[PDB]
């Protein structure tokens, strides 16, 4: 709580600490206030990290970027022949969707089980490396955060500033990817994206 | 066998802790938790064999073709196993019965069975998935249709 | 000292909160009976037996009206269990008479255990030593909770089993479709 | 205290010593009758039903005596009683049972009231030479096997003669 004010002051020196609902002073599962404030930090970082891969992933999959080679046993390439990327998630398969969801579900699992948790001694958003923690029996070559090692040697003050521009680029891409999908179901919902977005008009908030 | 010696098997890695939402290991005694452990592995080792028999003949119609003599023969055959299971648990054990002093998984009948505590943690987990696999093959196959949907 | 359940009445003197479901609810003073082979021991054994019989009778109705009769008894086909008894008696009456004499030997032995357990002091009322899983060995606070949960579910099931007899013998339908009938009749 | 078969009941103390003891006398027949009279009656009831179950299921499995008399023909184990009261077979066996039971009446009275020291169920019958100098713990496990197979046969015969009348069918109910 004392460090959450110190984080948001560095994200904006005008808007120091913004909380209309005062959600930062609640508990959820009866842990304590300081443990759920690491839950709220993790969930904000995870929401922004997903949305910022979703924004790049939108503009790649909205234009015609179908890369060879199609990895299937019959044919059936990446279904960019609609195009309109909320339509193109529907046209994968039904059985290909469980492979995407359960693979992310391991990384959701491994961020909870391994080295140290955000509802404890914290550092939320820090994905534990696959080299340690002794739970996976393969072992795998690379890690999720630094597979090629770029860039170890950066000081603490160089990486403390990184999450603060990850939180601000994460907050904007939450607004960014949702402004695309709002025009996929109601037009005129964002004023400056009229005509660009092709009105998917189904249900974006359902997989199957 | 105490309570903490029962809940040390299997490992609690894939959930994170011992998974008891209803608190059923805390109500009773250490004799009661040993009955919970013995009946898990007996439920598991039966549903492991009963799962692949659905695929070794592939279900509900195959049991109806068994005669009244054939149903009565194999059911009391496993009864004399489970009679002499608890019997050899009592008299031919260095500790005694599994609710008194014995191992709840050791299943003492000679001849039905033929680094191992590692296999004790693997028998339960490979058995646990069979019981939800068998209860799938009774529900996802037979009673309604669109259960899994696999 | 006043009763908890009836705070305008004095507490009944033989009820002191030692038994499981004791909140002093004896307005008629029936726990003070000590004459015609009947005392507080006999009434507690009668309460506990009425508890356990009615508890089994409720799930014994709800098993057949949901999942059907047992195999070998598929001749029932009626959701009214007061009528489904007479189809099992019509075809396989020997198993009911097997159970009724097996109850007769069990109940006559339980009647001796009640009156010998009352004259001596080595038997609690309703106690048969049937704790094979062994819940009574440890955590006496958690064991007194099970003694209270037996009484609390048993006193509730007494109304339920008496109701399912009476609203089965008067509507001739079955308990769960008496419940659906009442839901559509008194919906607002 | 605390009878084994009925742990919610106190121990009937007249059962102590006898060999089929599970603490099972809830009706307290031992407090009315002497236990030598009851054990002699338990053993004799058991020895009859061991023979009676085996003789019932052998006649219904088709085993007959050879040469079979012409009045013995066309009989199952149910109808064999009433047909052979007429022939005289049942009167013959009742004669030799009454010969034995009249001498056993002298033995039962002398066991109960003249103090012979005779074990209940003892008739001295061991031609094959069991219990040959064996210990008291070895004659007691053999006495327990007679009573439990005796006790089992009484319920076993009671099934096989009730189910025979209810079906009048092939072997495993007659
Ligand atoms: C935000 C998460 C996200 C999700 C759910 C998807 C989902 C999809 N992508 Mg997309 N994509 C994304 C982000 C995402 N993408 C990003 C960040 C990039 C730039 C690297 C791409 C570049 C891309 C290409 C070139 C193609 C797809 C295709 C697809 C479709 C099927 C194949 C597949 O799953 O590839 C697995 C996902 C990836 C390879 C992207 C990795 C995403 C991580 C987070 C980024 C790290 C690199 C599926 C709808 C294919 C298609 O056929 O579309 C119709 C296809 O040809 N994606
Ligand atoms: C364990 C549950 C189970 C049950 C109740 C059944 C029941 C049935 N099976 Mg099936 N079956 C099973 C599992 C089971 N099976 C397994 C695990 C296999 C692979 C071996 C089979 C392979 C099989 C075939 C090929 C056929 C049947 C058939 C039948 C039907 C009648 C004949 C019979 O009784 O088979 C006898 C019982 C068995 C073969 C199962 C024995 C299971 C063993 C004893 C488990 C223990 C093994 C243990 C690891 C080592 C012990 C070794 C020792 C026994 C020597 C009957 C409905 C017949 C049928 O009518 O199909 C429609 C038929 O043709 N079964
Ligand atoms: C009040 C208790 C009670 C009574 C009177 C009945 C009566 C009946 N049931 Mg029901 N049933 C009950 C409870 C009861 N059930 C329970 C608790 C369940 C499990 C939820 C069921 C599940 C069930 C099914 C699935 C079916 C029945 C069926 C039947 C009918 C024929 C069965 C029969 O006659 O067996 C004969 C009796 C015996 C074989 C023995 C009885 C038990 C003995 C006496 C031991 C009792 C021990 C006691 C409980 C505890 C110890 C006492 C002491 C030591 C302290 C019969 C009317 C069948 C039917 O026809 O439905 C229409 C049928 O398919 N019952
Ligand atoms: C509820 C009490 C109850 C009663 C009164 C009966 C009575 C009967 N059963 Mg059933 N049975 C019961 C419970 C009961 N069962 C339960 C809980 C199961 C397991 C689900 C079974 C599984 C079963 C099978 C597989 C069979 C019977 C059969 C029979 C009949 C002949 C008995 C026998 O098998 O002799 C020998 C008899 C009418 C036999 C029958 O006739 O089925 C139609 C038979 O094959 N029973
Ligand atoms: C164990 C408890 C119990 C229960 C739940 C039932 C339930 C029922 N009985 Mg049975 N019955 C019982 C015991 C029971 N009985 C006993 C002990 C006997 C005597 C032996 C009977 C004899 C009997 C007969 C003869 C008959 C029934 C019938 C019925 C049904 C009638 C509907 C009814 O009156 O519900 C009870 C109604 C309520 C409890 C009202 C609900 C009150 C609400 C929840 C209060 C909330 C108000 C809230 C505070 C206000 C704010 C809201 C507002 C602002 C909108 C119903 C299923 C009849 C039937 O079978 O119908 C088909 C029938 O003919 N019963
Ligand atoms: C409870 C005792 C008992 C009674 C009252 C009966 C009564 C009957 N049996 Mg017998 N039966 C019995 C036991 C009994 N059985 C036993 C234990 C066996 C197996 C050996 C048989 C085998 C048998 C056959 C094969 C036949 C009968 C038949 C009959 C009927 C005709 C009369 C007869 O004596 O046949 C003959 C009796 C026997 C062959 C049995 C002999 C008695 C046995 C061996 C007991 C003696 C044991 C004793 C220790 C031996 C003494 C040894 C010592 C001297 C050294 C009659 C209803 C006949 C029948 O039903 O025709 C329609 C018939 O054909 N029974
Ligand atoms: C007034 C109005 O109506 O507005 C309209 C108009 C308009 C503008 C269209 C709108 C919009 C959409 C917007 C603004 C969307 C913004 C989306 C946003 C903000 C997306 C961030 C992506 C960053 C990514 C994906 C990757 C980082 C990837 C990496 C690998 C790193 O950062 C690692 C790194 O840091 C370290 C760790 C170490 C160093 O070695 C350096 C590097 C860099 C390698 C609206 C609001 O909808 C409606
Ligand atoms: C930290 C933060 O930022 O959050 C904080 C701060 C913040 C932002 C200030 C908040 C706020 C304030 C908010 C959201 C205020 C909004 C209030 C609201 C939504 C007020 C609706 C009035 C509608 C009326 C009276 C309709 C009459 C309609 C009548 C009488 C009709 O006849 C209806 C009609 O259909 C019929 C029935 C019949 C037709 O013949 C006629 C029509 C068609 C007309 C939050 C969210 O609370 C908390
Ligand atoms: C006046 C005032 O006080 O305001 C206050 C009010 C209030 C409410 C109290 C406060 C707050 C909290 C706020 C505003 C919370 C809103 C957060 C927001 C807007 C969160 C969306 C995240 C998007 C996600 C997680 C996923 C995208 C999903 C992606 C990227 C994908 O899955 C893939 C996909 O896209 C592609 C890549 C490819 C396609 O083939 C398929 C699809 C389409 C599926 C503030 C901050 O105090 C401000
Ligand atoms: O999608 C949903 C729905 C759906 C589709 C239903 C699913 C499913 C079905 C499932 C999970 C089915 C069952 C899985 C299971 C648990 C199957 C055990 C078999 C054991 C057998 C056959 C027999 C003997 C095996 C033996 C005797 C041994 O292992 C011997 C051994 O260990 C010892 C004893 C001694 C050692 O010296 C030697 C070894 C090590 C060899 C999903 C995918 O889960 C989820
Ligand atoms: C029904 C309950 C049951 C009992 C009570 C029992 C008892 C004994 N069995 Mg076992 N048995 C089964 C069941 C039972 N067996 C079953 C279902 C199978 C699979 C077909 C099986 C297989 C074998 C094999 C291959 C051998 C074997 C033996 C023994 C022997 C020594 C005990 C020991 O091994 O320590 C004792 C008497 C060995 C042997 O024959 O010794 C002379 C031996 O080589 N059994």
């Amino acid at each position: 709580k004392d460090d959450l004010i110190a984080i948001a002051e560095k994200s904006n020196p005008v808007l120091k600490y913004y909380d209309p609902l005062q959600l930062g002073s609640t508990t959820i599962w009866g842990e304590t206030n300081s443990a759920t404030i690491g839950f709220l930090r993790q969930s904000e970082i995870k929401h922004g990290r997903i949305a910022m891969a979703a924004f790049v992933g939108y503009i790649v999959q909205a234009n015609g970027i179908h890369f060879p080679w199609p990895m299937s046993f019959d044919g059936t390439p990446f279904p960019a022949d609609a195009g309109s990327p909320p339509e193109q998630w529907d046209a994968l398969s039904d059985a290909a969707k469980w492979q995407i969801i359960l693979f992310i579900g391991f990384l959701e699992w491994f961020s909870e089980a391994a080295g140290k948790h955000y509802m404890r001694g914290g550092k939320p958003g820090a994905f534990p490396n696959f080299s340690d923690s002794d739970l996976i029996p393969h072992p795998v070559p690379l890690n999720l955060y630094d597979p090629f090692g770029f860039s170890k040697g950066k000081t603490e003050a160089q990486k403390a500033d990184g999450l603060i521009k990850e939180l601000n680029n994460g907050r904007l891409a939450m607004i960014g990817i949702m402004g695309f999908l709002a025009e996929q179901k109601v037009e005129g919902s964002v004023p400056l994206l009229k005509g660009v977005v092709p009105h998917y008009d189904g249900e974006v908030m359902a997989p199957f | 066998i105490s309570k903490e010696a029962i809940l040390s098997s299997p490992d609690t890695t894939e959930i994170g802790r011992v998974w008891d939402p209803l608190g059923l290991a805390e109500i009773g005694s250490a004799e009661t938790l040993a009955w919970y452990r013995h009946s898990e592995v007996k439920h598991g080792r039966i549903a492991m064999a009963a799962f692949v028999g659905w695929w070794a003949v592939g279900g509900l119609e195959a049991w109806d073709a068994v005669p009244g003599w054939g149903k009565a023969q194999m059911l009391l055959f496993a009864g004399l196993i489970e009679f002499h299971d608890e019997l050899f648990h009592t008299r031919r054990t260095e500790g005694g019965h599994y609710l008194r002093g014995g191992t709840p998984g050791k299943n003492m009948v000679p001849g039905l069975f033929d680094e191992l505590a590692k296999g004790r943690d693997r028998e339960i987990k490979n058995g646990r998935l069979a019981m939800i696999g068998v209860a799938g093959l009774y529900c996802a196959a037979t009673i309604p249709g669109s259960v899994p949907l696999q | 000292e006043k009763s908890q359940s009836l705070p305008f009445m004095n507490r009944p003197p033989l009820l002191d909160g030692s038994m499981a479901g004791d909140v002093g609810f004896d307005p008629l003073g029936l726990s003070n009976i000590d004459d015609v082979g009947i005392d507080l021991y006999w009434l507690r054994e009668a309460e506990i037996k009425h508890c356990r019989v009615a508890m089994l009778a409720v799930v014994g109705i709800l098993q057949v009206e949901i999942f059907g009769p047992a195999p070998g008894c598929e001749m029932a086909t009626d959701k009214c269990q007061m009528d489904a008894f007479w189809q099992i008696w019509g075809a396989h009456p020997q198993y009911i008479a097997f159970g009724l004499i097996m109850i007769m030997m069990i109940e006559m032995i339980s009647g001796i255990a009640t009156t010998q357990g009352r004259e001596s002091g080595e038997r609690a009322p309703g106690d048969f030593g049937l704790d094979p899983l062994g819940y009574g060995k440890g955590d006496a606070a958690g064991y007194a909770r099970l003694q209270a949960q037996e009484i609390a579910n048993g006193r509730l099931a007494m109304f339920a089993a008496a109701g399912e007899i009476m609203q089965g013998c008067t509507t001739h339908q079955g308990a769960l479709e008496n419940l659906m009938t009442a839901l559509r009749d008194n919906s607002f | 205290k605390k009878s084994q078969a009925l742990p919610f009941l106190p121990y009937p103390e007249n059962l102590a010593g006898y060999v089929g003891d599970a603490g099972f006398d809830p009706f307290r027949f031992s407090d009315f009758a002497p236990m030598d009279f009851l054990r002699e009656a338990e053993i004799k009831h058991g020895r009859i039903c061991m023979l009676a179950w085996l003789g019932f299921v052998a006649v219904d499995l088709g085993a007959r005596i050879y040469p079979l008399p012409e009045a013995y023909e066309g009989l199952t184990a149910v109808t064999a009683h009433d047909a052979l009261v007429q022939q005289g077979a049942m009167s013959q066996i009742f004669l030799w049972c009454s010969v034995f039971e009249a001498i056993s009446t002298v033995s039962v009275i002398q066991m109960l009231y003249e103090e012979s020291g005779r074990e209940p169920g003892y008739f001295g019958f061991d031609p094959l030479g069991f219990l040959n100098g064996k210990s008291e713990a070895e004659v007691n496990e053999m006495k327990l096997k007679e009573i439990k197979n005796g006790r089992l046969a009484m319920l076993a015969f009671s099934g096989v003669v009730t189910q025979a009348v209810l079906t009048q069918g092939p072997f495993p109910y007659v």
